[PDB]
This record gives C-alpha cells, structure tokens and sequence, in this order.
C-alpha cells in the first residue's frame, strides 16, 4: 500500500506565527494534471472536516490562512497567520489508488511560558483498604511543556509494573496540562512496605520534584 | 445541503455481528461513492471500504475484520456489518461521501462509537483522596475523588453539586481488568477546607448509580 | 493558423499563479 | 432593402461558413481541454494526435479531392457536412462521459480503459477533420468560384469576407466556450457543443440546398486505383503553373510567430499577464482584418501577382523586428525585447493575410475546373506537411533559448516561401 508519513507529529506555535506541516508518500500520487493529496482538520469530539483538496484547492468556508502545495511524493500544508482556533489535529490522505490511507496526524498546539507542575500525592483511603485493595495516586497539575516523566518508588525501589498515567487535553484558559498517575497494589503487599514516592522529571527543572509519604506517619 | 448520520448499538460482545446504518439526506446514494472509516483509540484513521452509486462494493483487504457493505435506495440508507467482532474493533465509525467532481471526503457524519468487550455492567466504587497525614500546608490544598471499577462508559462527576468549578481537573477514563477507572482533583484555598465541606458527586446512569463521597481529614 | 491547435483558457497550466490563454504547441 | 440581400446566395454562403467555423472552433477547444486534462504531463500522446491528424490529411488529400471531382456538388457538400457534424456530436457525447468520470479513469481502472478512450477520441476527431477538409475544398475552392460569375472583384470580396469571418471567430469562439466551461462545467460545454452541432447541421443542410437552388450553374459539372490517383494528383500538382506560389503558401505554415502557438507561454515567462495577452490577440485580429482590406485595395490597383509581392515584402519587413528582438537585452537566448517581438508579429499579420488571399485567388483563377478538387487536395497535403513539421519542432524544444532559435527558423522559412513566390512572379511577368 502507499504509506503517508506526516511531520512533525506535534507542532507548538505561538499565536500569529506560521505553521508548516509536511507529508511524504511512499509513491507518487499525481496522475496527469492532478495530485491526490487532501488535508482535513479534526477537533476533539468532532468529525474531521476537509480543508484542502487536490493538494492546493481551498474548501469553501475555510479561511484563506490555510494553503497547500506539493507534488509527486512531497506535500505541504501551511497556516499563516495561526490563530487560537487552529488548535487541532490535521491529517493528510491520498486518493491515487485503493486502499486509501491517511497520514498519522499532526496535533497543532498553541505555544504558551514554561511552567512547572504543582504535584500532590495521596495514599490509599481507609475505605479502600477495608476493601482489600490499595491505590496510591499522584496528581501533577498545571505544567508546560507536555512531556514529563513520572517514577514511582516503593521503599526506595523503582516500580514500573502497575502504573496508569492519564493526561488531560490542553486547558483552554491557561494552556497548561495535568496528569494523573495511579499505582495499584494488594492491601497485604502495600502493608509490608513503608515509603512511597512519586518523582516528576520535567524540562522546567534540572532535578525532579519529589513527593513522598510513609505509611505509619499519623 | 447533504447530511449523513450514523447509528447503531453502542456495545457488542466478542464474536457477535455488528450492523451500523448511515442515513443520508439532501442527496441520493445513487450518484457518488459512500465510504466507511474508523478512528481507533489513539489518533489513527483507517479506511474500511465503499459502496458505489452502482451498488459495487470494495473492502479494504488490509482489514483484520470481515465486513459487508450494503444499501437500501428506497430509504437512501446504507449499512456496514462486521462479522465476529473482537476487542480491536472498538472504535469511532464515520460514514462519508466522496464525489465524482470532487474526489475527496467532502461530507462526513458525526460518528458513532462502538466498544467490543465481554463485560457485565458494573457500579463504580468511589474513594475519597485526602492529603498526607502531615500538617504542612501551602497557600492552597488539593483534594481528590477516585472512581474505580465501572462499566460501561460514561460517568459524570461534579464537586459539591457543581458549586465547585474552579481548580478541578477530571482525567480521561482508563481500562483496567475489564473495568474503567478515572479520578479527579480539585484545588481550593487554605481557609476554605476543612471548615467548608467538599464532596464529590458521582453518577453512572447505566447502572442507576448515584454516590455522594465526603472528603474527611485524616486522623491516626 | 495551425490546423490542430491545442490552446485553452486555464490557470497554472502554462505559468505559475497566472490565468489566461495557453497553447502547448 | 436588406430583405433582398438576405436571400441572396452570397449571404447564405457567408452564413453557412460562419456556422461551420464557429462549430469547428468550439470543437477544437473541447479537444484541447480533453488533451490538457486527461493526458497532461505526457509527451508521446500530444505528438501522436498531431501526427495522426496531419499524416491522415497528407495521405488522403488527393483521394478526397478526386472524390470531390468525380461526384455531384450537392451530394459531396451535404455528405461532408453530415459526416463532420455526426462525428463531432458522437465525440462530444463521449467527451462529456469521460469528463464526468475523470478521476475514476485516472485512479481506479486499468490503464487500457483510458488508452482506449484516447484511441476512440483521436479516431473520431481524425474523421471529423478529414470531413472538414473535404468541406473546405468543395466550398471555398469550387462553390464560391461558381457563385461568382466571371467577375474577379466579386470573388475577391467574397474571399476577403470569408477571411474576416474566420478572423473574428478565431478570437470569439474560444472566449465563449471557456466562459461556458467556467460558469458551468466541461461536461456542460461538451453537451452544448453537441447540441450546437446537432442544430447547425440541419440549418447548414437547408442553407446548402438553398444556395444550390439559387445557382443553376452549380448543377453543371464540366465532366490499386487509389495509389494511381495519389501519384497522378501529385504529378499534376507539380506541373501546375501556380505550383511555386502554392509551395510558398505551404512554407508559410512552418512558423512559430502567432498567438496560436507557444508565444503565449513565452509571454507569460517574460512577465506579461493574461489581460495584456488578450489585448495583443485583439490587435492581431485587427491587423488581419486590415490585411484583408489591403488585399482588396492592392488587387484593384497593382493586380494579383504584384499584390503577392507587396504582401510578402510587408510581411518580411515586419518580421525584421522579431529578428532584431532576439538579439536585444532582456532576451533569454527588460521590456524592450518582447515589445519588438510582439510588434513584429502583430504588424506581420497584415502581409500574411494579404499574401494568403492572393495565393487563394490565384489557385481558384488558374486551375482547370475538372482538376479543382484533386489539386486543392494536394495543396492541403502540402500545408499540413509544413504544419506538422512546426508541430514537431515546438515539441522537441520547449525552453526559452530554443524560443529564439525557433523564431530565427520561422523567419527563414517565411523568407524561403517568399523567394519561391518571387520566382513564380518573375516567371509570370
Ligand atoms: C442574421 C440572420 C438573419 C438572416 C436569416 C436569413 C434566413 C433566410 O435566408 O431565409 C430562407 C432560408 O433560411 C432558413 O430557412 C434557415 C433559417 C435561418 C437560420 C431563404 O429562403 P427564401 O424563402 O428566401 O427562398 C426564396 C426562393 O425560394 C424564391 O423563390
Ligand atoms: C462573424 C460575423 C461576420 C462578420 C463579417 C465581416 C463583415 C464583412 O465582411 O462585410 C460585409 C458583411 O458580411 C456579412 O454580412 C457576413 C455576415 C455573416 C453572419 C461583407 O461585404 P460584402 O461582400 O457582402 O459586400 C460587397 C461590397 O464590398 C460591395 O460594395
Ligand atoms: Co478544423
Ligand atoms: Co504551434
């Protein structure tokens, strides 16, 4: 099949600047006078909406800020000037032959100022321990950029099995992210250890921010 | 003013047959190409196939599922059946037109989402999350609510019946052992709590569940 | 005149970003 | 008193020629759209289209001229009209079908389907062009000479009016068909062209019959086999007194210096825009009409054979500006180069059309009536032969330094044709 390689997978851009999204095909998509690459925009919860077709035609209603170009195997979508509302995921798609295939997507993120997270750790509730299970939760609230590493340590020993990390979408007011990290254990295994720690290594700081508790500190 | 509209069941069990309908208004399904596309948990869009103005069909051979595409011209509807589904058919499904004088996906439905799983409907357990027994406080305090072990989606969660709206992040559900877990954090000022009570209100309509969980300061 | 003209009105056919008459032969 | 003029055979001939020329130009525009769209970025097939058309005329012109000579006038005229119009109608239906399914033909079929569509279109267009050549022979080289009496001023005015009609149609028809293809669709334009030919065929059929009724002299003709006819027609053409004049007229077709050729893309390359190109094409049509007027005046004054000399001198005098423009700053071999080039082209249109009218009247005055068809058929075979050569030279050299090389080649061919005409004229006088 024809393979479509989009680039970059994630693009941060400050308001008013220009955005450049590229798409490369394993084989040509031009036949005769045409080029069978199209571009679509999808916002969360919504269906994808066509932006540019035949690789340089503006869809009706689409602001002039969007333009496309390319041929053969190399194609480019341009947005100049970017506006707040372009925060969204863009896809290329070829039509030259069956089966049709899509590029992997490029999420356009409005670049903000770097900001560190407020980190909070919560031990299992007594209700939960009553139930025989024990979840430890760590919240990392209001940070930017989005990528960040979280390390759980039980009694000083790193732990990577049993960890669920979930991120929110970019906040629409302050443009920060948050994330939740849950470590789930059995009650009897939770009670034979003492110190539990979540450490957040972020680009904002040289060393990671560490929060911890001990089971018997009350 | 062409409109497409997907419909079908929200839940199917493994090895059953699933049939979705795309209802078309504003234009006859006897002129263009009528396609099916799905979006996996993730960002990945996959073309499944089409039925043409002439009733000719094409199925994407790279599919791991076996599909049939049919139509009904008297209703101006068309249909997608997936045979013996698996958990990997969990997806959001779109129908879309492709015109002959256009040649791209010029009109889309809004999509319908299908979850394939062999699972009982299940009420959630709700746990308060109060801060570490330590005394030290900054200018603000963050509390939380954990909603674990439910099926199916969705749940709704509020704080103090929605009176508490600033400082709240609710995290997208994740699957663990066949059931979903989500949690939510809320941050207030130091003088608010514990003198002002803070409660998470959880509803899971599919089980008729409604749960009020007060956040209690920890004590040895 | 050529007995078999290949002239058309178009845009981008003969030259970038300019519409008009365009003969290929 | 125009009610009397509007029923004369001369006006009916003008009206039928106008309808035929309008339909032919719209048809050529539709074929050019089909070639540019479904077969762009391909070089082998454009050359194949030009080669098939030009080589079919080059092989069959003497045969078609003998067929015109051997049969009744009304029969060959109505047959050529019906064949050409039915060909254009069927090909336009096929064209709107392929335009409706363009992207399916380009993307989701085996390539033999699109290749067969190209073959069918080129074949039907070749048949329609051979029918158009038969029509042009029988009407402009035979019927018009009969509708004129022995009078030569009447024949000259009729030839000049025919040339003015095609000069106006050459600019007006493409504009209308292109506006129809933008305000609507190319499918809409192909359907409009098919309907126009379907109605114009009936109107021109009745018009030809009325001209035949008003001109009794048209009913009084003066009187492997195909290989013998081909050889006999070419040998008969070589031995005509006017043979060198026809050779020079045929040599005039080997040229690049017109708005129907690649000068338009060169003008886009040199920074001019499409509005300036339309203004220049309108000035070119104006100079062609001025050339028709100059032909009638000079023929009344100096006579026909000297009118040809004066027209050739005027055309070369105007092409000197192009020859100078190739050797000027801003030449890709500044506005000063394109200014002189287009000035020379627009100025040379006058002498070009005057010389064409002169050679046309020489052919229709000096050829035996019983030979009127076959000789003119070979003359068509000559014109296309030098048109096809130009069609090759433009295809093998499509970049701007080659443009100046081609300009020098075209001026040299114009000079060679006028040298042959000067030899014929010094022999005649
Ligand atoms: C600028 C257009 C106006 C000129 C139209 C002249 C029509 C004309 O010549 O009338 C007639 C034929 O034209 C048509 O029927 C075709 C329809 C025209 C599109 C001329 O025939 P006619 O009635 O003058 O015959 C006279 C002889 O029969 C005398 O016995
Ligand atoms: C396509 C529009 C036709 C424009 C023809 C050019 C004008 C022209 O040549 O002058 C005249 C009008 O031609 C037409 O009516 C053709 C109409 C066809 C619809 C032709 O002159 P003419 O030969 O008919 O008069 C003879 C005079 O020279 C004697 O004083
Ligand atoms: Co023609
Ligand atoms: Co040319």
């Amino acid at each position: 099949d024809i393979v479509l390689t989009q680039s970059p997978a994630s693009l941060p851009v400050s308001l008013g600047q220009r955005a450049t999204i590229s798409c490369r095909a394993s084989k040509s998509v031009s036949a005769s006078a045409y080029s069978y690459m199209h571009w679509y925009q999808q916002k969360p919860g919504q269906p994808p909406k066509p932006l540019i077709y035949l690789a340089s035609n503006l869809e009706s209603g689409v602001p002039a800020r969007f333009s496309g170009s390319g041929s053969g195997t190399d194609f480019t979508l341009n947005i100049h000037p970017v506006e707040e509302e372009d925060a969204a995921t863009y896809y290329c798609q070829h039509n030259r032959e069956l089966p049709y295939t899509f590029g992997g997507g490029t999420k356009l993120e409005i670049k903000r100022a770097d900001a560190a997270p407020t980190v909070s750790i919560f031990p299992p509730s007594s209700e939960q321990l009553t139930s025989g299970g024990a979840s430890v939760v760590c919240f990392l609230n209001n940070f930017y950029p989005k990528d960040i590493n979280v390390k759980w340590k039980i009694d000083g020993s790193e732990r990577q099995n049993g960890v669920l990390n979930s991120w929110t979408d970019q906040d629409s007011k302050d443009s920060t992210y948050s994330m939740s990290s849950t470590l789930t254990l059995t009650k009897d295994e939770y009670e034979r250890h003492n110190s539990y720690t979540c450490e957040a290594t972020h680009k904002t700081s040289t060393s990671p921010i560490v929060k911890s508790f001990n089971r018997n500190e009350c | 003013e062409v409109q497409l509209q997907e419909s079908g069941p929200g839940l199917a069990k493994p090895s059953q047959t699933l049939s979705l309908t795309c209802s078309v208004t504003g234009s006859s399904i006897t002129s263009d190409y009528w396609n099916w596309i799905r979006k996996f948990p993730g960002n990945k869009l996959e073309y499944m196939g089409y039925i043409s103005y002439s009733g000719s069909t094409y199925y994407n051979p790279s599919l791991k599922s076996q599909i049939s595409i049919t139509r009904d011209t008297s209703k101006n509807h068309y249909y997608l059946q997936l045979n013996s589904v698996t958990t990997e058919d969990t997806a959001t499904y779109y129908c879309a037109r492709q015109g002959l004088r256009n040649w791209y996906f010029d009109v889309w439905g809004t999509g319908t989402t299908v979850t394939v799983s062999s699972a009982k409907t299940t009420a959630p357990s709700v746990y308060p999350l109060a801060p570490v027994c330590g005394g030290t406080t900054g200018s603000s305090v963050t509390l939380g609510c954990l909603v674990k072990g439910y099926f199916p989606e969705p749940v709704t969660l509020t704080w103090n019946s929605g009176s508490l709206s600033s400082g709240v992040h609710t995290f997208p559900a994740l699957l663990q052992s066949g059931l979903y877990t989500l949690s939510s954090s809320v941050t207030v000022t130091s003088n608010t709590w514990p003198s002002q009570t803070i409660t998470c209100n959880v509803a899971h309509p599919a089980s008729s569940t409604k749960v009020d969980k007060k956040i209690e300061p920890r004590v040895p | 005149d050529t007995h078999f003209p290949i002239c058309i009105f178009c845009c981008g056919c003969c030259h970038r970003s300019k519409c008009g008459m365009c003969c290929k032969t | 008193s125009l009610a009397d003029y509007l029923t004369s055979a001369k006006f009916l001939l003008y009206l039928g020629h106008s309808l035929s020329t309008w339909g032919d130009r719209m048809w050529h525009f539709a074929v050019s759209v089909f070639l540019v769209e479904l077969y762009g970025n391909s070089l082998l097939l454009t050359a194949v289209y030009g080669l098939v058309v030009a080589g079919s005329v080059l092989v069959l012109g003497a045969i078609i001229g003998d067929w015109v000579d051997k049969n009744a006038r009304l029969k060959v005229a109505q047959t050529s009209l019906v064949v050409q119009n039915v060909s254009v109608i069927l090909c336009g239906i096929i064209l709107m079908m392929v335009f409706l399914h363009k992207h399916e033909l380009l993307t989701m079929y085996h390539g033999w389907v699109l290749t067969s569509c190209y073959i069918l279109i080129i074949t039907i267009a070749n048949i329609a062009n051979l029918a158009s050549t038969a029509t042009a022979i029988t009407i402009q080289r035979d019927w018009i000479v009969v509708v004129a009496g022995e009078d030569r001023s009447k024949l000259a005015n009729m030839n000049a009016t025919i040339r003015r009609i095609d000069q106006l149609t050459n600019i007006l028809a493409p504009m209308a068909v292109g506006q129809i293809m933008t305000f609507g669709s190319p499918v809409i334009g192909c359907g409009f062209i098919s309907g126009w030919n379907l109605v114009s065929m009936c109107v021109e059929y009745v018009l030809l019959w009325k001209v035949y009724q008003k001109t009794p002299a048209l009913a009084v003709k003066a009187g492997a086999e195909p290989f013998r006819t081909f050889r006999d027609g070419w040998v008969s053409y070589y031995n005509q007194p006017v043979f060198l004049a026809g050779m020079g007229l045929a040599f005039l077709y080997m040229t690049v210096l017109g708005f129907d050729c690649i000068t338009t893309g060169y003008a886009y390359t040199q920074g001019l825009s499409g509005s300036i190109l339309s203004i220049l094409m309108g000035a070119s049509a104006i100079t062609g009409i001025m050339g028709t007027v100059a032909f009638t005046w000079l023929r009344r004054k100096c006579g026909l054979v000297r009118t040809g000399l004066i027209s050739g001198l005027a055309q070369l005098s105007c092409l000197i500006l192009c020859v100078i423009s190739v050797f000027m700053p801003g030449s890709p071999l500044p506005i000063i180069s394109v200014s002189l080039l287009f000035a020379g082209v627009i100025a040379a249109r006058i002498g070009l059309w005057s010389f064409d009218l002169t050679v046309t009247q020489l052919l229709q005055e000096n050829v035996i009536e019983s030979e009127r068809g076959i000789i003119n058929g070979v003359q068509n075979s000559m014109n296309y032969l030098l048109d096809l050569l130009h069609f090759i030279m433009v295809i093998l050299a499509p970049n701007p330094e080659a443009f100046g090389l081609l300009v020098l080649i075209s001026v040299s061919f114009v000079a060679m044709g006028h040298i042959m005409y000067f030899r014929f004229a010094q022999n005649t006088l």
